[PDB]
């Protein structure tokens, strides 16, 4: 097999990270854990966590764009109604 | 292996050996590390060390006596060795050390020095004995929050918090007559050792029964102590095994013998009749491994330990080993069972009939403390010869096939995959 280029990721046994020392990890077999009831205990309780932390970053631009749309949509509606033909002749041509 | 046991309050058990040349007398208690708490853990290892204290050893050396102490999970021993005739003086030292030196050995100078010794002793073990340190963590994760999880030597944290008071409280609760057996092995006769015991009297620390608590429980889990600075990956993996007195005690041991032990550096070891060897030698998946069937009072551990420098093929080492284990449930052959019978006998032989009296003392005591009398090889060999392929399959079908596992490892274990990937290999797909 030919020599290919070096990258920032290797494989099992030589992944490419720094040497690890002092960290101990523990785990328990899924077979020994409470038959999954965390769907309506720590998922619905902890629900809206990802919401109230991030929603503003989405809601403000969402609101800005929705308002701009509704505003322009209503202006169009008026421009094409009887009451708006005067301003329509102006702003158009 | 031939026993003889009598009682008069103090239970005495011996095993004569006309070709001994020496004799060992001592006491063994039915309490070990599994009888300690997570906070007084190491108190037994501490007792062992003050008994073997420099002062105490000089007092025995002048008498032509050699001291020995072994701390295990279920039992604890203190043995004295001498020539066949000086046996009368060994009992005097035992009586002196455990029925008079309740404050002699516990002096501020002797204690603080011993404590300091076992502290460095344990710090070294935890620092350099990777295969045993891993095996100890195997017990620690497998029986977590349960008696069997505590390390026999104890932890550095609880070790340095121990005071003479801790040593005494343990002694008051475990160094009792109802929880002991006076042992005599070597060439001395039974109806002679009991006399010297009857020669004295008293009953200091008697009548009381030892304490009780919760039973050992196996939990499928793992503890990973990754250390990339080490040159190897040391791992130990096992299922819940058999307790002493289990109907499958010998079947489980025969199963372990089937996969055996291996040292990739010894020519003869590479030639053993273990199918697993055909899979791991092509790419040299490890430097060594050894299967085991550890048995204690409440539970056991059946599995193996391995050491390897092939850090990129650990998944294959594990995969191939567990795939061979599956065979015990579905395809183990007659010849494999017959080869295991022969070798189990051989190992039981080298264990129970070594020329060493202190080994026989520990085995005699620890065994009578559970079943009431050490088992003869003749009977063991008969149970072993009766094991059929079906016995092995039925056993593997319950302790191995698709059962939870306990894992522990240190060193370069990045290549050791997740729990589930390992747990999956405990069975095979079928129609
Ligand atoms: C491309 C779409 C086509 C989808 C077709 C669907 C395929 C369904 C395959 C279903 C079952 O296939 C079946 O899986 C189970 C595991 O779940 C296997 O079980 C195996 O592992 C389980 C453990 O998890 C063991 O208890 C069992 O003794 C062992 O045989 C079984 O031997 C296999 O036969």
């Amino acid at each position: 097999g030919p020599p290919s280029g070096k990258t920032y990721m290797g494989w099992w046994g030589h992944m490419g990270g720094p040497k690890q020392k002092g960290i101990t990890s523990y785990a328990v077999s899924p077979y020994a854990q409470k038959p999954l009831q965390g769907i309506f205990h720590n998922a619905v309780f902890n629900s809206f966590r990802r919401f109230k932390s991030q929603f503003l970053y989405v809601l403000i631009p969402a609101g800005i764009y929705w308002y701009w749309w509704k505003n322009g949509n209503e202006y169009n509606e008026f421009l094409y109604s009887k009451a708006g033909r005067e301003e329509l002749e102006r702003v158009n041509v | 292996a031939e026993v003889t046991q009598l009682s008069n309050g103090i239970v005495v058990a011996t095993e004569h050996n006309p070709s001994a040349h020496t004799a060992s007398v001592g006491v063994v208690f039915g309490s070990g590390a599994a009888n300690e708490n997570p906070y007084n853990n190491g108190v037994s290892n501490l007792w062992k060390n003050i008994f073997l204290s420099k002062e105490n050893s000089a007092v025995a050396a002048k008498e032509g006596l050699a001291l020995s102490s072994n701390i295990s999970r279920d039992f604890q021993s203190y043995i004295v060795s001498s020539l066949p005739g000086s046996t009368d003086k060994s009992l005097d030292f035992l009586n002196q050390s455990f029925i008079q030196q309740k404050a002699n050995l516990l002096s501020s100078s002797n204690f603080e020095a011993t404590k300091k010794s076992v502290l460095k002793q344990v710090q070294d073990f935890e620092d350099n004995d990777h295969p045993n340190r891993v095996l100890e963590h195997l017990h620690s994760t497998a029986f977590q929050n349960t008696p069997l999880s505590l390390p026999t030597r104890g932890t550095l944290e609880s070790l340095e918090n121990l005071v003479v008071a801790d040593l005494e409280s343990f002694a008051n609760n475990h160094f009792l007559n109802s929880n002991a057996v006076v042992v005599g092995t070597g060439n001395i006769k039974h109806e002679d050792l009991v006399n010297s015991i009857e020669s004295k009297n008293l009953s200091l620390q008697t009548g009381t029964k030892p304490v009780l608590k919760k039973k050992a429980a196996f939990l499928g889990s793992e503890v990973r102590l990754r250390d990339d600075t080490l040159p190897k990956a040391w791992i130990s993996l096992a299922v819940e095994g058999e307790p002493v007195n289990s109907p499958n005690y010998f079947v489980a041991k025969l199963a372990a013998q089937i996969f055996g032990s291996y040292n990739a550096f010894e020519p003869a070891s590479r030639l053993q009749g273990i199918k697993l060897l055909d899979n791991i030698q092509e790419y040299q998946l490890c430097d060594n491994f050894n299967h085991f069937s550890l048995s204690y009072k409440d539970s056991g551990l059946w599995g193996f330990s391995t050491a390897t420098r092939n850090v990129t093929m650990i998944d294959d080492l594990i995969h191939f080993t567990l795939k061979q284990w599956n065979r015990l449930t579905i395809s183990v052959t007659d010849t494999e069972v017959e080869r295991a019978k022969s070798l189990l006998k051989l190992q039981l032989g080298q264990l129970y009939e070594s020329g060493n009296p202190v080994n026989d003392a520990n085995l005699l005591g620890a065994e009578v403390l559970i079943k009431g009398s050490k088992l003869s090889l003749g009977e063991a060999f008969k149970k072993i010869d009766a094991i059929t392929v079906k016995d092995v399959k039925a056993w593997a079908g319950k302790r191995l096939w698709d059962q939870d596992i306990a894992i522990a490892g240190t060193g370069q274990i990045e290549g050791l995959l997740d729990y589930m990937r390992i747990r999956s290999d405990m069975s095979m797909m079928r129609w």
